[PDB]
């Protein structure tokens, strides 16, 4: 349940 | 372009559910997480969770958690949001947002039409339509447009042929569940013996449609 | 959850000169990626906020050079170097570093012209509204600036409270002024019981209350 900002990580 | 159309106006009684559809084009539907938020009158706006359409998985905000369920069609590309338990305080316009993140880049937001719900036990209702006398320069007249459910009504004056100094308010609710507005018009006081002053109400869900004449008492 | 503050709530602008929005973020909207998760929107009656500015800085399509957006992590800024009518309407401030989104209280932006005065004007039931077995009292308040302004209903020279309802017109286009419409609700028995209605008005562009009256029956 992550937010969208941190999805390339 | 990228587009988010959302389905049509709702009415819906206390305690019953809502289901709200939001269909997209111009991007990979698959890519981007999918938010809801509303705008209640007299609020601010409220973020009410999301769907990630890949996963099918959710998050909703601490205040609408057992009472929200976010889906989405991956064939028709469209995301849905249904809440239930519907209080006069759920009467809101909801929005479907497209994110901002595809995993790659970070862009702008997209949002769709919005979908007005209405949270009421009022039936359908035309409205009476009444006349504001002017008084006996420049002169007041109107027409008073009482007691209608649901929003909207239209007002024209003398069939569109009057625009200049005409004001049509904002409808209120009635502690009675039913909507009253008035539409008025400034006029010159030489005109009152002579011109010949009708509004043109319309209200499309009750089929009326009143041209009421007014006219010094 | 991210707490925006904004600021001012309203701001008037005289046509022509310009305008600047301020939002502060509860912490840093700077995510270690260099993006910045701060957008600014306009909310106008009916229809769906519009992004302007998005990502702190970015100007979205169709939106007129005229916009700008800069900031910090956390203290932005919305310029708008000359206020049109179309620029008329509420702008909030929104975060999207996390969920919940969150967003700013907002700002009532609105054209600022020379103080007018209402003209005032009260309108009696009709006879055929009375044949129904109710009474609307209306009071007109036409073309007026400020916004502000007290309606204040007196039946036989008592003053009302809890039977009025009002609303008020967006901003004119044309004239930059605002109208006000206020609809007294009595039953027919009421009505009839009383003789004198009168609706007060308070104002800046009056110098003291102006009272519009009528008696039930000419």
């Amino acid at each position: 349940m992550v937010d969208s900002p941190q999805l390339a990580t | 372009q990228v587009q988010l159309v959302q389905s049509g106006a709702e009415v819906k009684k206390p305690g019953a559910p809502v289901k709200v559809s939001c269909e997209t084009s111009g991007y990979r539907f698959s890519d981007y997480f999918v938010h809801w938020v509303r705008q209640a009158p007299g609020q601010g706006p409220e973020w009410i969770g999301r769907i990630r359409p890949n996963s099918g998985g959710t998050k909703y905000a601490q205040k609408f958690q057992g009472r929200v369920t976010m889906t989405r069609d991956m064939s028709m590309n469209t995301a849905y949001m249904e809440l239930s338990g519907l209080r006069s305080d759920d009467t809101a316009v909801y929005y479907c947002v497209r994110g901002h993140c595809d995993g790659t880049t970070c862009s702008r937001a997209y949002w769709g039409q919005g979908t007005l719900v209405t949270v009421s036990s009022a039936s359908t209702k035309g409205p009476s339509v009444f006349p504001l006398a002017p008084s006996s320069g420049t002169a007041a007249l109107g027409c008073l447009v009482k007691d209608y459910f649901p929003e909207p009504v239209t007002v024209s004056w003398n069939s569109g042929a009057l625009t200049s100094g005409v004001h049509t308010f904002p409808a209120v609710l009635q502690s009675s569940g039913l909507y009253s507005l008035s539409s008025v018009v400034t006029v010159p006081s030489s005109s009152l013996g002579t011109q010949t002053y009708i509004c043109n109400v319309n209200h499309k869900p009750s089929n009326t449609k009143v041209d009421k004449r007014v006219e010094p008492k | 959850d991210v707490v925006m503050t904004q600021s001012p709530l309203s701001l008037p602008v005289t046509p022509g000169e310009p305008a600047s929005i301020s939002c502060r973020s509860s912490q840093s909207l700077l995510h270690r990626s260099g993006h910045k998760y701060l957008h600014w929107y306009l909310q106008r009656p009916g229809q769906s906020p519009q992004v302007l500015i998005y990502l702190g800085s970015n100007r979205a399509s169709g939106v007129p050079d005229r916009f700008s957006g800069s900031g910090s992590g956390t203290d932005f800024t919305l310029k708008i170097s000359r206020v049109e009518a179309e620029d008329v309407g509420l702008y909030y401030c929104m975060q999207t570093l996390q969920t919940p989104w969150t967003f700013g209280q907002g700002t009532k932006v609105e054209i600022k012209r020379t103080v007018a005065a209402p003209s005032v004007f009260i309108f009696p039931p009709s006879d055929e509204q009375l044949k129904s077995g109710t009474a609307s009292v209306v009071c007109l308040l036409n073309n007026f600036y400020p916004r502000e302004a007290k309606v204040q209903w007196k039946v036989d020279n008592a003053l009302q409270s809890g039977n009025s309802q009002e609303s008020v017109t967006e901003q004119d286009s044309k004239d930059s002024t605002y109208s006000l419409s206020s609809t007294l609700t009595l039953s027919k028995a009421d009505y009839e019981k009383h003789k004198v209605y009168a609706c007060e008005v308070t104002h800046q562009g009056l110098s003291s209350p102006v009272t519009k009256s009528f008696n039930r029956g000419e």
